[PDB]
Protein backbone atom coordinates (compact mmCIF):
# COMPACT_ATOMS: atom_id res chain seq x y z
CA UNK A 1 0.00 0.00 0.00
CA UNK A 2 2.55 2.62 1.12
CA UNK A 3 5.17 2.18 -1.63
CA UNK A 4 3.28 4.40 -4.12
CA UNK A 5 4.76 7.37 -2.21
CA UNK A 6 8.21 6.07 -3.17
CA UNK A 7 7.16 5.22 -6.75
CA UNK A 8 5.89 8.78 -7.17
CA UNK A 9 9.23 9.96 -5.72
CA UNK A 10 11.27 7.93 -8.24
CA UNK A 11 8.90 8.92 -11.04
CA UNK A 12 8.89 12.68 -10.49
CA UNK A 13 12.70 12.81 -10.31
CA UNK A 14 12.73 10.85 -13.59
CA UNK A 15 10.19 13.17 -15.23
CA UNK A 16 12.56 15.93 -14.15
CA UNK A 17 15.63 14.30 -15.74
CA UNK A 18 13.69 13.63 -18.96
CA UNK A 19 12.65 17.31 -18.76
CA UNK A 20 16.22 18.46 -18.10
CA UNK A 21 15.39 20.56 -21.21
CA UNK A 22 12.76 22.40 -19.08
CA UNK A 23 11.32 23.11 -15.61
CA UNK A 24 8.28 23.38 -13.27
CA UNK A 25 6.08 20.28 -13.69
CA UNK A 26 2.82 20.50 -11.66
CA UNK A 27 2.19 18.30 -8.60
CA UNK A 28 -0.84 17.71 -6.28
CA UNK A 29 -0.99 18.76 -2.59
CA UNK A 30 -0.22 16.00 -0.17
CA UNK A 31 -3.84 15.98 1.14
CA UNK A 32 -4.88 14.57 -2.27
CA UNK A 33 -2.92 11.37 -1.42
CA UNK A 34 -3.21 11.30 2.42
CA UNK A 35 -7.02 11.76 2.72
CA UNK A 36 -9.33 8.75 2.13
CA UNK A 37 -11.01 10.95 -0.57
CA UNK A 38 -12.19 8.62 -3.44
CA UNK A 39 -10.93 5.19 -2.11
CA UNK A 40 -13.29 2.18 -1.80
CA UNK A 41 -13.99 0.09 1.34
CA UNK A 42 -12.77 0.77 4.90
CA UNK A 43 -24.26 -4.82 17.82
CA UNK A 44 -26.06 -6.50 14.86
CA UNK A 45 -28.70 -9.21 15.39
CA UNK A 46 -28.26 -13.00 16.12
CA UNK A 47 -28.25 -13.90 12.36
CA UNK A 48 -28.05 -17.66 13.18
CA UNK A 49 -31.64 -17.41 14.59
CA UNK A 50 -32.86 -14.89 11.97
CA UNK A 51 -34.86 -17.20 9.66
CA UNK A 52 -33.76 -18.23 6.16
CA UNK A 53 -36.04 -15.94 4.09
CA UNK A 54 -35.36 -12.82 6.16
CA UNK A 55 -31.68 -13.88 6.38
CA UNK A 56 -31.42 -13.41 2.59
CA UNK A 57 -33.51 -10.19 2.90
CA UNK A 58 -30.94 -8.80 5.39
CA UNK A 59 -27.86 -9.90 3.33
CA UNK A 60 -29.12 -8.44 0.01
CA UNK A 61 -28.97 -4.81 1.21
CA UNK A 62 -25.37 -5.27 2.42
CA UNK A 63 -24.40 -6.26 -1.11
CA UNK A 64 -25.87 -2.96 -2.28
CA UNK A 65 -23.40 -1.24 0.10
CA UNK A 66 -20.47 -3.57 -0.61
CA UNK A 67 -20.88 -3.09 -4.39
CA UNK A 68 -19.75 0.55 -3.90
CA UNK A 69 -17.24 0.09 -1.10
CA UNK A 70 -18.95 0.40 2.26
CA UNK A 71 -18.32 -2.08 5.07
CA UNK A 72 -21.86 -3.56 5.16
CA UNK A 73 -23.22 -5.06 8.42
CA UNK A 74 -22.42 -8.66 7.58
CA UNK A 75 -19.99 -9.38 4.62
CA UNK A 76 -17.53 -6.55 5.54
CA UNK A 77 -14.22 -5.73 3.78
CA UNK A 78 -10.82 -6.75 5.32
CA UNK A 79 -7.75 -4.73 6.32
CA UNK A 80 -4.60 -5.25 4.25
CA UNK A 81 -6.23 -3.51 1.36
CA UNK A 82 -2.66 -3.84 -0.01
CA UNK A 83 -1.06 -6.17 -2.57
CA UNK A 84 -3.46 -6.11 -5.56
CA UNK A 85 -6.94 -7.38 -4.49
CA UNK A 86 -9.45 -7.29 -1.59
CA UNK A 87 -10.89 -10.09 0.59
CA UNK A 88 -14.07 -9.96 2.71
CA UNK A 89 -15.41 -11.33 6.01
CA UNK A 90 -18.89 -12.92 5.55
CA UNK A 91 -19.85 -14.46 8.92
CA UNK A 92 -19.34 -18.09 10.19
CA UNK A 93 -23.04 -18.40 11.34
CA UNK A 94 -24.76 -17.27 8.08
CA UNK A 95 -26.44 -20.26 6.26
CA UNK A 96 -23.87 -22.22 4.15
CA UNK A 97 -26.06 -22.16 0.99
CA UNK A 98 -26.33 -18.32 1.26
CA UNK A 99 -22.53 -17.97 2.00
CA UNK A 100 -21.60 -19.91 -1.17
CA UNK B 1 -38.48 -32.06 6.39
CA UNK B 2 -41.22 -30.66 4.13
CA UNK B 3 -41.87 -30.25 0.41
CA UNK B 4 -41.11 -26.52 0.47
CA UNK B 5 -37.63 -26.92 1.93
CA UNK B 6 -36.81 -29.27 -0.93
CA UNK B 7 -38.03 -26.73 -3.53
CA UNK B 8 -35.62 -23.97 -2.44
CA UNK B 9 -32.62 -26.27 -1.88
CA UNK B 10 -33.24 -27.51 -5.45
CA UNK B 11 -33.31 -23.92 -6.67
CA UNK B 12 -29.68 -23.59 -5.37
CA UNK B 13 -28.69 -27.10 -6.58
CA UNK B 14 -29.69 -26.02 -10.09
CA UNK B 15 -26.41 -24.00 -9.99
CA UNK B 16 -23.89 -25.92 -7.85
CA UNK B 17 -24.40 -24.21 -4.48
CA UNK B 18 -25.44 -27.04 -2.10
CA UNK B 19 -28.79 -27.04 -0.25
CA UNK B 20 -29.23 -27.93 3.46
CA UNK B 21 -30.54 -31.46 2.66
CA UNK B 22 -29.60 -32.17 -0.99
CA UNK B 23 -25.97 -31.61 0.07
CA UNK B 24 -23.66 -33.50 -2.24
CA UNK B 25 -21.51 -31.89 -4.88
CA UNK B 26 -20.94 -33.62 -8.21
CA UNK B 27 -17.82 -35.61 -6.82
CA UNK B 28 -19.14 -39.20 -6.88
CA UNK B 29 -21.40 -37.76 -9.65
CA UNK B 30 -24.88 -37.35 -8.09
CA UNK B 31 -26.50 -35.05 -5.53
CA UNK B 32 -27.24 -37.55 -2.75
CA UNK B 33 -30.31 -36.46 -0.76
CA UNK B 34 -29.97 -36.94 3.01
CA UNK B 35 -31.81 -37.08 6.34
CA UNK B 36 -34.11 -39.18 8.62
CA UNK B 37 -37.28 -37.95 6.84
CA UNK B 38 -38.54 -41.16 5.05
CA UNK B 39 -41.31 -39.92 2.64
CA UNK B 40 -39.58 -41.56 -0.35
CA UNK B 41 -41.62 -40.21 -3.30
CA UNK B 42 -40.64 -36.53 -3.47
CA UNK B 43 -37.68 -36.78 -1.16
CA UNK B 44 -35.33 -39.65 -1.93
CA UNK B 45 -36.86 -40.30 -5.36
CA UNK B 46 -37.89 -37.10 -7.21
CA UNK B 47 -35.19 -34.68 -6.10
CA UNK B 48 -32.48 -36.90 -7.63
CA UNK B 49 -34.37 -36.84 -10.95
CA UNK B 50 -34.21 -33.03 -10.97
CA UNK B 51 -30.69 -32.62 -9.62
CA UNK B 52 -29.21 -33.81 -12.91
CA UNK B 53 -30.25 -30.42 -14.24
CA UNK B 54 -27.50 -29.08 -11.96
CA UNK B 55 -24.92 -31.78 -12.71
CA UNK B 56 -25.05 -30.64 -16.32
CA UNK B 57 -24.36 -27.06 -15.22
CA UNK B 58 -21.26 -27.71 -13.11
CA UNK B 59 -19.66 -29.39 -16.15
Amino acid sequence: LQQSLELKRKMLRDKQNKKNSGQHLPIFPAWVYERPALIGDFTALPIGTLPLASQESAVVEDLLYVLVGVDGRYVSAQPLAGRQSRTFLVDPNLDLSIRE
Amino acid sequence: ITEAALVRDILYVFQGIDGKNIKMNNTENCYKVEGKANLSRSLRDTAVRLSELGWLHNK
